[PDB]
């Protein structure tokens, strides 16, 4: 439970600190898709 | 006399209590309020006193050569929000009609300034100029020097303004800006961070700053460089501390830095860097700069390897000595202290901050983490507006001495009031 | 003996002296009047292995001070004046220091 | 004895003005500072500058002696005030403010690198001869 | 082992070879004070610096709320049942996840590391 | 990050191992080498085990308890106390004495743990540190049966009798100051 | 490659720079070719 | 969000 | 937003109660433009003075005979910045200053108290920048908010009760992310103050409600708990956007 495991699922509802961890999971996710965007558009401009 | 399975209703409760007393735009409104009143008196009495006499080369004889002339911004005053029409009399601006005539939304503010001349007579002259006009401030909708504070829903209605309308903008030239608070590292704290590509293996950093009075930030870096480079005696001295010093080319060693504070002795610099003398660990990473800076054993002789690595080189010795004591008592360590015998004080604060680096270096203290939200403050309107004020304050101060000194130089007499350009601020 | 002569009889003597700190309510009391001579009565009562001090207030100033005493073994202090016709002295050396606070 | 119950209670006397004013000079511990050795000593203000507003230089016996340097406290006392208490025939305690305090800090009376040298010294931080033969040689 | 000072301008003592007699001796740079070394060891360095973490240990810890305490592992001088735990709370301990004690209670400040 | 981990090796993946690779950059981020064996050392555990410490980079400071500095005025001395039996034992028939000894003695003290884990050998060490810095290092090494792995290192003789150097007598570096260079020295870069 | 019991013939290395050094042009070509593949049929996306 | 293996 | 650097961006844990998980711009921004929670409060600043005055009067000798020493005097009293002295006995400063803070003599609502045990620090923050927010203060394992308070506040026009009378009482206080640290919390009263199996016996805060940790747009999210986290996120950055 401290360092970020949920057992109660989505339908159940998160308790309000498994609420605040998957919302820093889900900003990595986030995150990861817009700094991936430039990198990958620059890799695909240099090969072509 | 306890609420146990009852919590629900009390916590909503005390919410309401909460959102009723303040709102959600207190932030924004009490920031802008504290900032009008605390900080224009505090710029406008922090700012020097404006000095000025004419030129002796200019005119024959001292009779009259010296004329001093003394300015001096006693109180602040701002009125409540107002537009001046092409006719010139003054009216109450509502923030609906400025929005629509495309108006800004500003207050007047008026400075009383005293006028001291002295003739060179010993016949001092104090004249006083009360609610001198410098310029208009933009005021933030619903804070205390709004026109529609303090006014019930029925009275907003009959203004057109929405009673449910947040405020915490500004209506310039009509349209409704909103100051966002700007996060920034916190001042006057002492963090320790490991940069992995940097030749120095940790760095301390204080980004100190004297109450925001002047100055932004003064910062300052303690910094161990790291023993990865090879050499001879590199290898056998280890790992050195340096210090980057505010207005200086390059690294000082710390121990030059802490005798020309006047601490000339190792004991007494280790005192200050090392608060327990019987650990031996510290003593032992201490040692190595104590090395690099025995060349070194005066106060004089520390100011001058200061003063030679300062950006402006000085042509004299002592004033190179002169321009490097003045630079510490001024840039380096501000927050501490800023003139006097506050040495003592930025010695122990600067011991401080290397005896930081150094339990960063041993492992006892963990790395500062620049993302903690505890090390970040948040910039408001209120700090914001002040910064800006400070600026152009300044500069409204620099031109009221330039027009000053021209009709100075002449002679004839100097206005106050055709030297105040309202330009400038507003 | 010279102008920058330091009269350090003294130190000769060893005379002992204590050094206080009082409060601001304590001191503008005293300079109120400053010039009756008198503004209080410094009692301390010994024990077996325990001494006390305490200060009390004139009762004309007034229209209990617990003293706590503290080790001056890690400092040594000494008393000096400038005396108005440039004759610099030596007074003595503190022995002991104390703090006085409000009851 | 008497002196395990011993009471003792003084007046408190302090004067409007005093002739000479009342300073406080405190040596460092470490400094292991003795006074049987003061023959004679020198206090004056400084010179650096090459009055009322600069710190004091203290000349114990004259060259050969040790040499201090005290500064005034730079935060004032706003909110304390500090007196002494002294001994005297009428066994009357007397209090006088302290006008001023001042920490000295002894130079010692060893040889001192010249600032050309110096800088010619630091040129060459890489010193891989012994530093206490270089100090032999100046 | 430790560093110590000159007895004259308060300094950085530096050991030298006494090439007649044979002894260890600390002689300040900036004057002529000179004393023999009694410890006979100069630089000693610890390269897997094995340190107990008890000396760094501050009995004002047992104070902090936010540490956890169990009753089960009494103090030995007081035998108090509170104990309070934490782990080593230090960068480069190597990986020790060993669990250090301190004591609650006024003043007895006790660490055990079990 | 979420890279299977079928062994205990990390590997740059996806955009960034992309970016490398499409770069030619000269620094991978994880270069890294698979290693296969070409005999029975493949199938037996042990022999694959010596293949792993011959191909794994070893220096002094790993397998290095603790290194300590002491002014000893004579080998017979024995400030220390543990060596007085094996110092003795080594100067029954001194060897190298006869230009001179060092006044300062460095004894390393390795940890048995690493020593029998990367299977080095006194014998082993002692041979590269003095043959690696010659005749000028002399090193005295423990009994592997001692409790402790004690490793006493000296000065060059014929250097500290100064009738070798011949030249000006002025010491160079001191004597502790090239002692303690040679320490750091042997901790980075001794490439056991 | 050269130690004794290390197979000479398929000990490889993931760095293009050092199999160009050591083992040719051709050995990079394939090599880079190796490692591509690997990176792209991780997630198990298939390029011809 | 899921776990080290997964996504996060 | 150019620095692809995947680090000032994320949730950090001390975001906690003073700046919305949910609600962040999504493009070039993301993680770098955040959001103020419902109950957070930022200070105005005040001037240090009369804590420094306290300090004095207290004890905090300053200019002393290094008498630190292995920090026998416990902490090192810290003000913004300045390291004003340091006192013997820091858990008796500690509480005088909050009951100070409750009297409301020299210590606002605002000023930040921290003390650090290990390391043995005070830093007593008051700067003008410091993001806070209000929690219900645990005193044994019993809330200090009672029936009375609640009473007064439900009568709360013409009782001439209010949160700042919450305040002056004691019951609530402002904590910042400093002291957020120093801090252990309780989520609710009932699940966790009262006796069980004993994870924590030391709580000295409550949060007022847990929901309020969401931003204005988060907080229109109804069942916020039962959604995936980036879909709160879009849907704060939608209700910006709806008509009305
Ligand atoms: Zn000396
Ligand atoms: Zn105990």
């Amino acid at each position: 439970e401290s360092r970020g495991f949920v057992e109660n699922s989505y339908l159940a509802g998160l308790t309000p600190t498994e609420f605040f961890f998957h919302a820093m999971g889900g900003r990595e996710g986030l995150i990861d898709t817009a700094v991936k965007t430039a990198e990958t558009g620059y890799i695909q401009r240099r090969l072509i | 006399e306890i609420t146990p399975d009852l919590w629900q209703e009390a916590c909503w409760i005390v919410i309401s209590s909460y959102f009723d007393e303040k709102g959600l735009v207190r932030q924004q409104l009490d920031s802008f309020d504290e900032f009008i009143q605390m900080s224009v008196q505090r710029i406008v009495e922090d700012a020097p006193p404006i000095d000025l006499q004419a030129e002796a080369q200019h005119a024959s004889g001292e009779v009259e050569e010296p004329p001093r002339y003394l300015l001096k911004f006693e109180q602040i005053y701002l009125s409540k929000p107002t537009h001046w029409e092409r006719d010139g009399a003054p009216s109450p601006m509502m923030p609906n009609e400025a929005r629509l005539r495309n108006l800004t939304y500003s207050a007047p503010l008026y400075v009383d300034i005293t006028k001291t001349v002295i003739k060179e007579g010993e016949e001092q002259l104090q004249t006083q100029h009360q609610k001198t006009f410098i310029g208009k401030i933009p005021i933030m909708l619903r804070s205390t020097y709004c026109l529609l504070n303090g006014l019930t829903d029925r009275d907003l209605c009959e203004l057109n303004e929405c009673p449910l309308d947040p405020g915490g903008y500004f209506i310039i030239n009509g349209s409704e800006k909103v100051l966002i608070a700007q996060e920034k590292m916190a001042t006057n704290t002492v963090y320790v961070f490991a940069k992995k590509d940097s030749k120095y293996a940790y760095t301390g950093e204080c980004r100190s700053c004297l109450e925001n009075s002047s100055r932004p930030t003064s910062t300052i870096w303690v910094s161990m460089l790291a023993r990865g480079g090879q050499g001879a005696k590199k290898s056998a001295i280890g790992q050195r501390i340096v210090a980057t010093l505010p207005y200086i080319k390059q690294e000082v060693p710390i121990i030059i830095v802490f005798r020309a504070l006047g601490f000339v002795s190792d004991r007494d610099i280790l005192e200050h860097i090392i608060y327990d003398f019987e650990d031996p660990e510290m003593m032992e990473m201490v040692k190595p700069s104590l090395d690099e800076a025995f060349v070194i054993q005066e106060q004089n002789v520390a100011l001058n390897f200061i003063g030679s690595r300062g950006a402006k080189p000085g042509v004299t010795k002592e004033k190179r000595i002169k321009y490097a004591k003045e630079v510490l008592q001024k840039e380096m360590l501000p927050h501490v202290g800023v003139s006097d015998f506050c040495e003592t004080k930025k010695a122990y604060f600067l011991g401080y901050m290397v005896h930081r680096l150094l339990l960063a270096a041993l492992g006892r203290r963990e790395l500062d983490d620049r993302d903690h939200y505890g090390n970040k403050r948040l910039d408001l309107a209120g700090p914001l507006l002040a910064f800006l004020f400070r600026g152009m304050f300044k500069n409204l101060l620099k031109e009221v001495r330039i027009y000053a000194q021209k009709f100075i130089d002449r002679g004839k007499d100097f206005n106050l009031e055709l030297a105040i350009k309202t330009r400038i601020i507003s | 003996a010279e102008r920058g002569e330091l009269d350090l009889t003294g130190a000769k003597q060893n005379t002992g002296v204590w050094l206080v700190k009082v409060p601001k309510y304590l001191s503008q009391q005293w300079a109120k009047a400053s010039g009756r001579g008198e503004v209080g009565k410094l009692r301390i009562a010994k024990t077996q292995g325990r001494t006390e001090v305490s200060f009390t207030l004139n009762e004309d100033l007034a229209n209990e001070h617990p003293f706590v005493l503290q080790s001056v073994g890690g400092q040594t202090l000494t008393v000096f004046t400038e005396s108005s016709s440039d004759k610099l002295s030596l007074e003595g050396i503190v022995v002991q220091r104390a703090e006085c606070r409000p009851a | 004895g008497p002196s395990s119950q011993n009471v003792t209670e003084y007046v408190v006397r302090v004067p409007k003005n005093t002739t000479k004013k009342y300073n406080i000079m405190a040596f460092n511990a470490a400094d292991k500072v003795n006074f049987a050795t003061w023959n004679q000593a020198r206090l004056e203000r400084d010179l650096s500058n090459k009055p009322e507003d600069q710190p004091w230089l203290l000349r114990v016996n004259g060259k050969s002696g040790r040499k201090f340097k005290g500064i005034k406290k730079g935060g004032v006392t706003e909110n304390t005030s500090y007196y002494i208490f002294t001994q005297c025939p009428d066994g009357a305690f007397e209090a006088f403010p302290v006008h001023n305090w001042y920490n000295f800090t002894p130079l010692a009376r060893h040889r001192t690198l010249t600032a050309e040298e110096a800088e010619e010294e630091w040129e060459r931080r890489n010193k891989v001869l012994n530093h206490f033969s270089i100090m032999q040689q100046r | 082992v430790g560093i110590r000072f000159c007895q004259e301008c308060n300094n950085m003592l530096y050991p030298k070879e006494d090439k007649e007699n044979r002894i260890l001796l600390y002689a300040c740079r900036n004057c002529d004070y000179q004393q023999e070394a009694d410890n006979s060891c100069i630089y000693v360095n610890k390269i897997t610096h094995e340190v107990d973490e008890l000396t760094q240990i501050i009995a004002d810890v047992s104070q902090d709320p936010t540490l956890p305490r169990t009753e089960d592992h009494p103090c030995q001088k007081c035998g108090h049942k509170e104990a309070v735990f934490f782990q080593s709370h230090s960068a480069r301990a190597e990986d020790a996840m060993r669990l250090y004690y301190v004591c609650t209670a006024p003043h007895c400040g006790h660490r055990w590391t079990e | 990050f979420h890279y299977a981990g079928v062994s205990a090796k990390n590997v740059t993946l996806g955009v960034p191992r992309l970016k490398e690779l499409i770069n030619i950059s000269k620094k991978p981020k994880t270069p890294s080498l698979t290693v296969f064996l070409l005999g029975q050392s493949a199938r037996d555990a042990e022999r694959a085990k010596d293949i792993l410490c011959r191909l794994e980079h070893t220096t002094l400071r790993k397998v290095t308890a603790n290194t300590a500095i002491y002014y000893d005025p004579n080998p017979q001395s024995t400030v220390v106390a543990e060596d007085q039996e094996w110092v003795n034992v080594y100067y029954e028939m001194p060897d190298f004495d006869v230009a001179r000894i060092s006044p300062w003695l460095l004894r390393v003290e390795l940890d048995r743990k690493h020593m029998t884990d990367r299977k080095l050998t006194m014998e082993q060490i002692a041979e590269k540190i003095n043959a690696g810095f010659g005749d000028d290092l002399n090193c005295i090494f423990n009994d592997d049966n001692a409790e402790k792995l004690v490793l006493r290192i000296r000065i060059m003789n014929s250097d500290e009798n100064k009738m070798q150097e011949e030249e000006e007598v002025v010491d160079k570096m001191d004597d502790d100051v090239f002692l303690r260079c040679i320490e750091s020295n042997m901790l980075t870069d001794m490439t056991l | 490659l050269s130690e004794k019991d290390v197979d000479p013939v398929r000990t490889t290395s993931n760095d293009i720079v050092e199999i160009f050094t050591v083992l040719g042009i051709e050995a990079v070509r394939k090599a880079l070719e190796r490692e591509l593949y690997h990176v792209i049929s991780f997630d198990g996306s298939y390029v011809n | 969000i899921w776990g080290i293996g997964c996504n996060p | 937003r150019d620095g692809k650097l995947a680090k000032p961006r994320q949730l950090h844990n001390t975001l906690w109660g003073m700046v919305c998980p949910a609600e962040t711009p999504e493009g070039h921004a993301v993680g770098l433009v955040k959001n103020l929670a419902l109950m957070a409060y930022i200070s105005v600043g005040s001037q240090p003075s009369p804590i420094l005055e306290f300090l004095e009067e207290w004890s905090m000798e300053n200019l002393e005979e290094i008498s630190p020493a292995a920090i026998a005097d416990a902490t090192k009293i810290f003000v913004n910045g300045c390291w004003v002295g340091i006192h013997k006995d820091p858990e008796q400063l500690m509480n005088t200053l909050r009951k100070l803070r409750r009297q409301m003599d020299i210590i606002v609502s605002e000023v930040s108290m921290i003390r650090d045990i290990r390391e043995r620090e005070i830093r007593i923050y008051t700067d003008a920048g410091r993001i806070c927010r209000p929690l219900l203060i645990v005193e044994k394992q019993k809330l200090l908010l009672k029936k009375r308070h609640i009473d007064q506040l439900k009568e709360r026009e013409y009782n001439n009760y209010s949160w700042q009378d919450l305040v002056a009482s004691g019951v609530v206080e402002y904590i910042d992310t400093l002291e957020e640290e120093t801090v252990m919390l309780a989520m609710t009263p009932d699940d966790l103050q009262e006796k069980e199996v004993a994870y924590c016996s030391t709580y000295t805060h409550c949060e007022i409600h847990p929901s309020m940790i969401l931003g204005v747009c988060a907080s229109i999210i109804p069942f916020p708990d039962h959604n995936q986290s980036p879909r709160n996120t879009y849907q704060s950055a939608m209700g910006k956007q709806a008509m009305g």
